């Protein structure tokens, strides 16, 4: 049983060689193939290559042959996928998955994936909308807060109530693509504390271009 | 490569009760070369079956694999909301291994009324950016809601673009955020924001107030 | 007749044909079929063609022209690494010929297909050992390979039983285009006894050595260990055969 993870979403323009890293935790590889599928948003999964670090041999897809270069060292126990002159069509969530070998061609474990943007526009930080808690809530029974996230152009900011301490009651919601090009989505959670919450501390905001982490406090107006 | 025909996707399932996904093969693939992935809303997907018959390490018996040659069909015995997902069906007997367009699970445990909360646009947003509203329609179910903005008492254009989270393993509870987006320097007239839902849970359209 | 019979095997899955005590002729073999490249080592192609020796050996497989330069002791190409080996020791007269048309009874393999690779993880999934396949032998990961790769990129594994070793044996499938027409490269090992030379050419008596041709003249004989002199005359047959 080897834990697959994968590198942090990355924006690159089209045309601009983007790199995917898929690296196993423990710094240990076994003896199993590292396939890259790329999933287009509401399609179907396509297996863009199949390589081996302990073979050493590389494989891809007709589709993606002559544009894609895949690296795998065993000894490093990180298989990097290299992609180059890319369309902006191109842009999907990329998956790192083991492999049995060619008689088994079925995986047992999946990375968490990486978004790939191939937008030549600009990257825009995410701007936190106030909590705004609503007027009439229970008293006791839920108080809704939400610190809504908006204007940020690159998919997807990780926004977290307690810094991902509370997983219950807290909901996200995927973003809208509006007729302007930067998006916004939403983060709200149901407390029965009226002020506060478990923890001092959330809304904690993560966007992978800005690496920016910030906490604010729901004040009840 | 092989084109696959798939079910046809989203279905309305009572739990407890048998479900059925085709997966018929326009060229025939070997009837031990045949996979079933299985992945939650912003999940990975998840192998059930390998050889389409024997189930994966830690997947329950329920979700067991039949069907040869060119009909494959995974059949779930007892559904719950977890098992609720979109499912896949690769064939890697030619390559390369095509993944299949996929088929919608959907489980709903009760009809809920849902529950709506208006946010007032605070100072900080009269302050910089655009001041906006927002209305929030929790634990509405089914996930499908019509929510129309009222501004100051009069009828607003339906600009307002709604997002709906993902629904809980064991909750299946599904919320829907409508946001309407206005410049702060525009915000005079206006008095009163309201958001009028109308769905199967509760007895008539329940309409808000935000005065303030 | 068994190199003709069914259809040649692979480089990995060369069958092996031993002949001990028996007459051979080259050319019987150049005429089934036409030799594209013909090469040999430690001893002359001709010196070969007629000499004897205390055991042949005839290695039979589907090898295609292109690559003929890969399976060589000599060249460190994986295909002779971890395929075919020849023995350096005996004298090894490597042939390769394409099969006629004319020739029937001949079965093309879907494609040429050689292991790539040969190699064995040990029990750290961190260490691997590579392994190269030693004389002959079928090749050591030659079981996980099918006899035909269905692709050109394949990965096959297999795990040994704990003591011995407990580790990952790794091999890898690798094809090549099949020629329009089948070509088959054949290895041949030769072991010579020093006071034993069982297999020989196929011999035609000269016409000194026959009686008919010398019939009617004084002569010395030396048949089956007997010495004489005498006149051989053709006459009605008489006592027993």
């Amino acid at each position: 049983q080897v834990q697959l993870v994968q590198s942090g979403a990355e924006v690159k323009k089209p045309g601009s060689s983007v790199k995917v890293s898929c690296k196993a935790s423990g710094g240990t590889f076994s003896s199993y193939g590292i396939t890259w599928v790329r999933q287009a948003p509401g399609q179907g999964l396509e297996w863009m290559g199949r390589i081996i670090p302990i073979l050493g041999i590389s494989r891809s897809v007709q589709k993606f042959q002559g544009r894609i270069t895949i690296t795998a060292d065993k000894s490093t126990s990180t298989a990097y996928m290299d992609l180059s002159g890319l369309t902006s069509d191109d842009t999907a969530v990329y998956y790192c998955a083991r492999e049995g070998g060619s008689g088994y061609d079925f995986f047992d474990y999946w990375g968490q994936g990486t978004l790939v943007t191939v937008s030549s526009a600009s990257t825009k930080g995410p701007s936190v909308f106030p909590l705004a808690p609503s007027s009439k809530s229970t008293s006791g029974g839920t108080a809704a807060l939400g610190c809504l996230v908006k204007d940020y152009f690159p998919e997807p900011v990780t926004v977290s109530w307690n810094s991902g301490a509370l997983t219950s009651g807290v909901h996200t919601f995927p973003a809208v693509l509006q007729s302007s090009g930067l998006y916004s989505l939403s983060s709200v959670v149901t407390v029965p504390s009226s002020s506060l919450g478990t923890q001092t501390y959330i809304c904690n905001v993560n966007h992978k271009p800005s690496n920016t982490k910030v906490d604010k406090r729901v004040e009840p107006k | 490569e092989i084109v696959l025909t798939q079910s046809p996707g989203t279905l309305s399932l009572s739990p407890g009760e048998r479900a059925t996904l085709s997966c018929r093969a326009s060229q025939s693939v070997s009837s031990s070369y045949l996979a079933w992935y299985q992945q939650r809303p912003g999940q990975a997907p998840r192998l059930l079956i390998y050889g389409a018959s024997s189930r994966a390490t830690g997947i329950p018996d329920r979700f067991s694999g039949s069907g040869s040659g060119t009909d494959f069909t995974l059949t779930i015995g007892r559904l719950e909301p977890e098992d609720s997902a979109v499912y896949y069906c690769q064939q890697y007997g030619s390559s390369p291994w095509t993944f299949g367009q996929g088929t919608k699970v959907e489980i709903k445990r009760t009809v809920a009324a849902p529950s709506v909360f208006i946010f007032p646009p605070s100072d900080e947003q009269l302050k910089s950016g655009t001041a906006s509203v927002v209305c929030l329609l929790n634990n509405f179910y089914p996930r499908e809601a019509k929510v129309q903005w009222k501004v100051d008492n009069a009828l607003q254009s339906g600009n307002s673009q709604e997002s709906v989270t993902e629904q809980d393993s064991k909750d299946s509870t599904y919320s829907l955020s409508s946001t309407l987006t206005l410049s702060k320097a525009d915000y005079e007239k206006h008095k009163v924001y309201a958001c009028e839902v109308t769905h199967q849970g509760l007895s008539s359209p329940v309409t808000k107030s935000f005065n303030r | 007749s068994p190199l003709l019979s069914g259809t040649p095997p692979q480089v990995y899955n060369f069958k092996r044909l031993v002949f001990t005590n028996c007459n051979y002729n080259l050319t019987k073999l150049l005429s089934l079929f036409s030799v594209n490249d013909f090469t040999c080592s430690q001893i002359s192609p001709a010196a070969i063609a007629s000499n004897c020796y205390s055991s042949l050996i005839l290695d039979y497989f589907s090898y295609p022209l292109s690559m003929k330069s890969d399976l060589s002791v000599s060249s460190a190409g994986p295909i002779s690494q971890f395929n075919y080996k020849q023995s350096f020791s005996n004298p090894t007269c490597l042939i390769l010929a394409t099969v006629p048309h004319n020739l029937t009874t001949i079965t093309k393999p879907l494609k040429y297909s050689y292991i790539n690779k040969c190699s064995r993880l040990l029990s750290d999934d961190r260490t691997e050992v590579p392994q190269l396949v030693n004389a002959n032998q079928y090749s050591p990961c030659v079981s996980i390979v099918p006899s035909t790769v269905w692709e050109d990129g394949d990965y096959y594994r297999k795990q040994l039983s704990p003591l011995e070793g407990g580790g990952w044996l790794v091999a890898s499938g690798s094809t090549v285009a099949m020629t329009e027409q089948l070509q088959m490269g054949f290895g041949i090992t030769v072991q010579y006894g020093t006071d034993t030379n069982s297999v020989c050419p196929k011999l035609e008596f000269a016409n000194d050595t026959k009686i008919a041709s010398q019939l009617g003249n004084c002569v010395e004989y030396s048949l089956y260990g007997v010495s004489g002199r005498g006149v051989f005359q053709n006459c009605t047959a008489v006592g027993v055969r």
